[PDB]
């Protein structure tokens, strides 16, 4: 999980 | 006539902009899990009978040019048009591989005076962006106006970051998908947006060994300003 | 999947009428707003909510009266409504005295603040400007802090929104209609669907102003809804 | 017709  | 009219010859086109890496100038990061998502649409859509065109790594001067040149096309026998938008974002912007478009650039395209051939169809602006830098920790549990029939089908919250995972693809996109494939048969696409809403509220939840990223949620949001029903089946 | 409706209680219909703003404001009186204040009041009887109206409050007392409702215990009730009429901008809307940001009040309503309305759904019903533009018309943990939210904005982002001063505004009107017509029939999301069309269709400005005449309006629906909402149980 |  990574933020975009 | 409560429902939109979808048996045009064509459902419409489908463009898909996937911006993966992004120029140094702008400084950002690769999205890695976004080609996940391009196919995943590419796939839906073209099971929806929409005529997908897949586009990569455009600059905002590209998308803009695109989305003029979309524009100018003679959709009369479309019945919709369809565009997801896959990059980072902030409230109002997307980005484009050297930096960031308002959305409202892109949309006013097709406004209903500047897109004839599209007026009083509905125009669906699927977005995967942040619109934001804010997480959710969660809680345990006759004229028609020219802006009228576009729909916005936010990933995420207005102000918040929206989630992405390097191998499944974005929580939103992976819902949505999901969600068509079951449903598109049988739902409105206002219920079928809920219930990814719901997917997405209930089974995501992040998971990082960084304590201030970690079990975080997403709420995606549904932006109507449709005037009748949207089925993707026929008779 | 649908919203469990069948609580004691379908819950508190607020409706804050703002018509008078002081004169420091500069703000002009909200001239039919009365006729939404009951319209909107007899409709959500109707569907047995228990309303509330407030009239002329300032941007104080808007924030305190929606900080003492987010404190009440919603336990048995089903779902939560609160309907702003005044003048706004973008985000904004006007107490009698001046600006009050809207993420204020709904904030009070996060499902981590307002533990007894978590899950339920809470619809925001705002006529009031999102701005200055003018629509020409062309001829034809476990959830999410902000889910179960619905706005129902009268108007699309960064436009005026239309009153008529006899017959109140053009959503409101709209918007109990459909509700009389609907609410034993549709989803909610469908009959806002009504409404969207019903003021797109229907609605058309006249003014001796050229400016401002002939102009449209398109409502928007912003739903972070996670089930079906029904206002006919069992 | 009035704008709010």
């Amino acid at each position: 999980d990574e933020v975009d | 006539d409560n429902s939109y009219k979808m048996d045009y010859p064509e459902m419409g086109l489908c463009i898909i902009i996937n911006n993966k890496n992004f120029h140094k100038s702008t400084g950002m990061t690769s999205r890695s899990g976004t080609d996940v998502d391009a196919a995943n649409l590419r796939e839906t859509f073209r099971n929806l009978k929409y005529e997908v065109r897949n586009k990569n790594d455009l600059t905002r001067e590209e998308i803009v040019e695109l989305m003029r040149d979309v524009s100018k096309e003679d959709h009369s026998k479309r019945s919709s048009f369809v565009c997801v938008l896959l990059s980072h974002g902030e409230e109002g912007i997307i980005f484009g591989t050297n930096g960031p478009v308002d959305l409202k650039k892109i949309t006013n395209f097709f406004r209903g005076d500047r897109c004839r051939s599209l007026t009083g169809k509905p125009k669906l602006f699927i977005i995967q962006a942040c619109r934001g830098t804010e997480l959710d920790c969660g809680i345990e549990t006759h004229k028609i106006p020219v802006e009228a029939d576009f729909l916005y089908a936010y990933s995420t919250a207005p102000g918040y970051y929206s989630w992405r995972n390097s191998k499944d693809g974005s929580w939103f996109i992976q819902s949505l998908c999901a969600m068509l494939k079951q449903y598109a048969d049988k739902l409105e696409f206002m219920h079928i947006l809920t219930r990814v809403n719901r997917k997405v509220a209930t089974e995501f939840e992040s998971f990082s060994f960084d304590a201030t990223f970690h079990a975080k949620k997403q709420i995606p949001c549904i932006d109507s300003m449709l005037t009748k029903e949207l089925y993707f089946y026929h008779l």
